[PDB]
């Protein structure tokens, strides 16, 4: 088969830049190369085809340029909607086989999370199990902690994060921290406490509630 | 206008066979051929084979003897079936369109279904509110959301107010617990002042286990 | 590496 290298791993610029992908090919396979979009949660999106033919629907500032081996995607100016993964695919030679891809991630300025808690719901109770959850809404960039302590005492273990990847109009990210206690553990302790450090913050935020 | 509606996720014991049916629109099984397409975490994208207008058939060399590809014409579908599944078939099964007849650049996609190769059993989730307050009202715009809890396999889908509410919603990427089921919290943020005047409905959807919850959410 | 729930190399 062939084996088709892309390269770098990600890309990362700033909006309004020319950026560029490289697809590599084991061997020579003349022009019959074509390239894809992948946002989040979707199907591939075919951008170009046999190397530089432009697809219809798709925007001009995408291109495609090589022959042989050496292969390139261009976008002239980026724009937040282009974060996305890129694949390229070769049919030269059967089976059709495609490049492991390259991911494309957009420069902002920083921008502070937005800190919201919420204890668990009463409904959640009666199962006997405690979600409490911490929002950082609408941060960037992706680095942030999140610190939890119940009665002065900082949890470990007991958490778990989950990142959105970067929206398409924004370019920020999100950032849900979810501890779970037992309902027993739950209702021997009082003060609950999300801690939120990042760039765009001058100091901690802290947001908590008292059970009741 | 080209479409391609795949059947949707789901569970497979392991050792066992892969179903999935590809219904199109838009075009004739007569005049283009329909390829499959998977994308694992380990391999990625994989070409697997195709069914062409005229009913002959190509499978990629590793599968040429697990797996059958059929259709019926006039019905708009294509039947893809693989057997004898292991762990690592995990992953979106797409069925796809190329430009012209022949080809093999796909313009046309499914929007893929998810299959999960497991021992385990299907479980649907509990949901739970995600009430506003005061500990989630800043500067008159407050956070709301759903716990979307212990289900399994992925996928669920979430929207709000059924699709009519889009902006600023995030649903996190679920989260494998200690005991194997997924979770996730899908949140948005609103005007205070319309906790009062609209109601604010999570929407969810999770079709491996066939449960469907419209969770109101309310402030506190 | 391709994660299945978002869709997105991570
Ligand atoms: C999964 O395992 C088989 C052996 O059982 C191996 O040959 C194959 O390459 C693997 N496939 C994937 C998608 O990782």
């Amino acid at each position: 088969d062939i084996l088709l290298t892309q390269s770098p791993v990600i890309l990362s610029v700033s909006p309004g830049e020319r950026v560029s992908f490289s697809c590599r090919a084991s061997q020579s396979i003349g022009t019959n190369i074509h390239w894809y979009q992948q946002r989040t949660n979707g199907s591939p999106r075919l951008l170009i085809k046999y190397a530089s033919e432009s697809i219809s629907g798709i925007p001009s500032r995408f291109s495609g340029s090589g022959s042989g081996t050496d292969f390139t995607l261009s976008i002239n100016s980026v724009e937040s909607e282009d974060i996305a993964d890129y694949y390229c695919q070769q049919n030269n030679n059967w089976p059709t086989t495609f490049g492991a891809g390259t991911k494309l991630e957009l420069k902002r300025t920083v921008a502070a999370p937005s800190v919201f808690i919420f204890p668990p719901s009463d409904e959640q109770l009666k199962s006997g199990t405690a979600s409490v959850v911490c929002l950082l809404n609408n941060f960037y960039p992706r680095e942030a902690k999140v610190q939890w302590k119940v009665d002065n005492a900082l949890q470990s273990g007991n958490s778990q994060e989950s990142v959105t990847e970067q929206d398409s109009k924004d370019s920020t990210y999100s950032l849900s921290s979810t501890l779970t206690l037992s309902k027993a553990d739950y209702e021997k302790h009082k003060v609950y406490a999300c801690e939120v450090t990042h760039q765009g913050l001058s100091s901690p935020v802290t947001k908590s509630f008292n059970r009741g | 206008q080209v479409q391609l509606k795949q059947s949707g996720p789901g569970l497979v014991q392991p050792s066992q066979s892969l179903s999935i049916t590809c219904t199109v629109s838009g075009f004739s099984l007569t005049n283009y051929g329909v390829h499959w397409v998977r994308q694992s975490p380990g391999k990625g994208l994989e070409w697997l084979g195709v069914i062409w207008s005229g009913g002959n058939t190509d499978y990629n060399t590793p599968f040429t003897s697990r797996l059958s590809i059929n259709k019926d014409n006039s019905k708009s579908q294509v039947f893809f079936k693989m057997n004898s599944l292991q762990s690592n078939d995990t992953a979106i099964y797409y069925c796809a369109r190329a430009l012209t007849y022949y080809d093999y650049e796909f313009a046309y996609w499914g929007q893929g279904t998810l299959v999960t190769v497991s021992a385990a059993s299907t479980k649907g989730p509990s949901v739970f509110p995600l009430a506003p307050s005061s500990k989630s009202t800043s500067g008159g715009t407050a956070a709301l959301g759903c716990l979307v809890k212990d289900y399994f396999p992925e996928p669920v889908t979430v929207s709000w107010n059924s699709g009519a509410l889009t902006s600023g919603v995030h649903t996190f990427p679920a989260v494998l617990q200690s005991s194997g089921l997924y979770s996730l919290s899908s949140v948005v943020t609103v005007p205070s002042s319309s906790l009062g005047t609209q109601t604010y409905i999570c929407n969810v959807n999770h079709k491996p286990s066939n449960t469907k919850v419209d969770k109101r959410v309310e402030p506190k | 590496q391709f994660d299945l729930s978002t869709r997105r190399l991570k």
